[PDB]
């Protein structure tokens, strides 16, 4: 216990690994140290550290936050086997200023704080402006058909899928620069949508089973296919292709034929259930010379992280379908929902990054506040509102002090 | 530092910092309006500054 080993970060990036005095006041040991590192870079040929100006010598943590010159090695939490960084740390003393007249010094001052409009930004305001105009018309246009399944829903769209993605086309061909190439994809991503509705309402008569299946296929397609080509914002197109790809089978089925929905969102659930435990393999599989690890790691990262959010989504409307105030024995779907929310809620703590372990643990606290709200819209009375107030604002208080206490 | 004079800082020694005045050198106004003439915006203006 008397000293201990520690990885010390020097000039320009040589870790060195020493063994440090344990109990003697880390301001003791740095002017030797540094010694000891500009000798050995002299030695191995390098060029020594060196001040500039006013300045002084400090010892940090790789996080560059420096370590109490007074405490002991001991007294801080640094263990055998850690690192440290040995750092220049410049002067601030300077002189204050001062703006007596008030209308002048508001300007002066207000004008170094913040980040005034520019044409950048302006650029891509438009770009968001014109895609919620789009989603828009084609929501309009979609809610026609159900009262009139002519030719016009689907002739009207068509041609502003094509337009759309015909200027998109152009800006990806001329993109320079990430700003550039974030306008481009806001306006490709837009362009899915009006397809997707526009190849849907082609197949004539009342709207159903047969024309549903069409639009999660070209949907499922058009998602997929614009991954393949631009090899960006992998999280929303994948999300996408998975909800379109499993609609489409059940959809299928459901035209084909079909006893019962309960039969339909069963299956659903099971293959979710399984794709669970499958997700991190699937992942791996999808996704000068240290470049090629960097690149694997966020896209492995990327794809799991949109798998994880579009199976929630499955599970939560298909079990908020599952369940029933009517039906049978009312009891029974609601303790099995139970028991999934279980096994998401404990499975989540097993992943390390925040957006997957939260999304996950977001995911079963959605699946239970649906359910009670759904016991309580339907089937409707003093009481069983009253009980469903109580467990729904105790429920995620106590997963909060659980947490928090 | 050397003695020699020409250096200034000699014998001086940093105590802490504070207030000082300027190595500008300022000018009055010339024809200034009396008390009753001036105008009142552009006289505490003047002033503060």
């Amino acid at each position: 216990p008397q000293a201990v080993v520690v990885g010390v970060m020097a000039g320009e990036g040589v870790q060195i690994g020493v063994l440090l005095d344990a109990n003697a006041p880390v301001s003791v040991m740095t002017d030797p140290l540094l010694k000891v590192v500009n000798s050995r870079l002299r030695e191995l040929g390098e060029a020594p550290l060196e001040a500039t100006g006013r300045g002084r010598w400090a010892l940090c943590l790789v996080d560059g936050a420096p370590l109490r010159a007074t405490q002991s090695l001991t007294e801080q939490d640094v263990y055998d086997g850690d690192r440290l960084w040995i750092r220049f740390i410049a002067d601030t003393e300077r002189r204050s200023q001062v703006i007596e007249h008030i209308s002048t010094a508001v300007a002066s001052d207000l004008s170094k704080r913040f980040a005034r409009i520019d044409p950048i930004v302006a650029v891509q305001v438009g770009a968001s402006m014109v895609a919620t105009g789009v989603v828009l018309a084609t929501g309009v246009l979609g809610w026609w058909r159900w009262h009139h399944n002519t030719w016009l829903t689907t002739i009207y769209t068509a041609v502003i899928g094509v337009l759309v993605l015909a200027v998109a086309m152009l800006l990806l061909m001329r993109a320079k620069t990430d700003a550039d190439r974030r306008v481009a994809d806001i306006m490709l991503m837009s362009a899915i949508m009006p397809v997707t509705v526009a190849a849907a309402a082609a197949p004539p008569g009342p709207v159903g089973s047969p024309q549903a299946v069409l639009g999660f296929g070209v949907l499922t397609v058009a998602a997929a296919l614009a991954l393949r080509f631009t090899g960006r914002r992998l999280g929303i197109y994948t999300t996408i292709v998975i909800i379109g790809a499993l609609t489409m089978l059940a959809a299928l089925a459901r035209m084909v034929a079909a006893t019962s929905a309960v039969t339909l969102l069963s299956s659903l659930l099971l293959i979710c259930v399984v794709a669970y435990h499958a997700a991190p393999a699937l992942s791996r599989r999808l996704a000068s010379s240290v470049r090629d690890v960097l690149l694997q790691a966020e896209r492995a990262r990327s794809f799991l992280s949109g798998l994880l959010t579009g199976l929630g989504v499955m599970v939560v409307v298909c079990m908020t379908s599952l369940c029933d105030p009517h039906t049978g024995q009312r009891w029974l779907p609601l303790i099995l929902a139970g028991f999934t929310s279980g096994f998401l809620l404990l499975r989540g703590r097993s992943y390390v990054d925040r957006w997957q372990s939260i999304t996950l643990a977001g995911t079963a606290v959605i699946i239970a506040a649906a359910v009670c709200v759904r016991y309580a819209l339907e089937l409707s009375s003093p009481l069983a509102v009253s009980i469903v107030a109580a467990i729904l604002v105790l429920l995620p208080a106590a997963g909060m002090a659980a947490a928090a206490h | 530092r050397k003695p020699d004079g020409k250096d200034l800082n000699f014998g001086v020694v940093r105590v802490g910092v504070g207030m000082t005045r300027p190595e500008v050198t300022w000018g009055e106004p010339q024809n200034m309006p009396t008390d009753i003439e001036l105008e009142p915006v552009t006289g505490k203006a003047l002033q503060e500054f």
